[PDB]
């Protein structure tokens, strides 16, 4: 029978021979995870003097 | 395209009757498991073809199973380059204008 088996972990599919292997084995979201800024407390307190 | 590395790959599908079709799905006319998996491959011998013909009986049954195979190929790219150097005195005081 033609089986998918598990192309990852070293068990090639039935359709694939000795030379071939699956091209796509995962899906990629393309939306990354990011971290925002840390809030600041002392900075708004200050006033500015020109020089 | 730009963001896909440096390699291109394709598929090639081997026909059913070929020597490159190596698999484990073979069941002969009697019903036993056999190793070849394709009927007779690229054989012109009459005896080999006769011994491996896909015959049927009145009752049918689970006989004459086949399989398939595919192959992949690849290629890649490289980078080359070279350069040379000169000075202004080599241009201004040379006897031949148009050297560059």
């Amino acid at each position: 029978m033609l089986n998918y088996n598990a192309p990852t972990d070293g068990q090639k599919s039935s359709i694939d021979g000795a030379n071939s292997d699956q091209m796509q084995t995962f899906f990629w979201l393309k939306k990354a995870i990011i971290t925002a800024r840390k809030e600041q407390y002392f900075m708004p307190l200050a006033s500015v003097t020109n020089m | 395209p730009k963001h896909y590395g440096k390699t291109i790959k394709v598929y090639e599908y081997v026909p059913l009757l070929d020597d490159r079709n190596i698999n484990d799905q073979g069941i002969d006319a009697s019903g036993a498991t056999i190793v070849n998996g394709n009927l007779y491959g690229s054989s012109k011998d009459i005896g080999n073809i006769t011994s491996k013909l896909p015959l049927l009986t009145e009752n049918g049954g689970r006989v004459n199973r086949v399989g398939f195979t595919r192959i992949a190929r690849e290629g890649s790219i490289h980078k080359f380059g070279f350069f040379y150097e000169f000075t202004q005195e080599s241009i201004d005081f040379d006897s031949d204008d148009g050297l560059m």
